[PDB]
């Protein structure tokens, strides 16, 4: 789960951080 | 921290957000931005017309816990959308390294 935890956060941040800026 | 452990803390932080939202509705005043849960953290009451800054939540392992996430609360009391899109504006660039 070393990269599984980080890649899960990729999804949260991708659709979280809505400032395309 | 494992993936499933991180998901459990998110569910815990989501439960405390529902409490803070159910309580602020029980004690209303003015027209501020209401608490929201955006699947990451719980945005608090926002002063109308100002940028709202929240510390990067310490229950996220991959976050820089010394930075801040930011939202925009307009003078109408609603969280500002992204210009040109139907999504609430939020800047998490201080929390993560890949932004
Ligand atoms: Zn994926």
């Amino acid at each position: 789960q070393d990269l599984r935890r980080r890649f899960f956060l990729h999804h949260l941040i991708a659709e979280w951080h809505t400032a395309e800026i | 921290m494992t993936k499933e452990e991180q998901i459990f803390l998110l569910h815990r932080a989501q439960a405390q957000c529902e409490k803070r939202l159910k309580e602020v509705l029980q004690r209303p005043a003015g027209r501020p931005c209401l608490p929201e849960w955006d699947h990451i953290l719980c945005w608090p009451l926002g002063a109308p017309g100002e940028v709202v800054a929240v510390p990067c939540p310490d229950y996220i392992y991959d976050f820089n816990h010394k930075g801040h996430a930011y939202r925009r609360c307009d003078r109408n009391g609603s969280w500002e959308l992204v210009p040109g899109h139907n999504r609430t504006w939020a800047n998490y660039s201080e929390c993560v390294k890949f932004l």
